[PDB]
């Protein structure tokens, strides 16, 4: 008998495939000082970014 | 006659097959291109200034 041929599903999925993006990261120093007054037991939010 | 008729190819199919009308062959094919172009793999759009 014969031998079947292949599809070419492959390819075309290949094709479809978007390329990932170029997000061009960089290295720097963000220091901040933060000053206040505050009492005993409260949780004091004293950083956020 | 030496002619058009008689050197067209035209094999006599139609008797040597068991089942009448229809088509001599079926095929199946499959044709595996590799391709450098000039063109990139997937375009995104952008670079207005650029190319």
């Amino acid at each position: 008998f014969g031998r079947k041929v292949p599809s070419n599903a492959k390819s075309q999925h290949n094709f479809s495939v978007i390329p990932s993006a170029n997000i061009q990261r960089s290295v720097f120093n963000r220091s901040s000082g933060y000053k206040t007054t505050f009492d005993a037991g409260y949780l004091i939010p004293v950083f956020l970014d | 006659a030496l002619n058009q008729e008689f050197i067209e190819e035209n094999p006599p199919m139609k008797r040597v097959l068991a089942v009448q009308d229809e088509p001599q062959f079926i095929m199946d094919a499959f044709f595996d291109l590799k391709c450098v172009r000039p063109m990139p793999v997937y375009s995104v759009p952008g670079l207005i200034d650029h190319f």
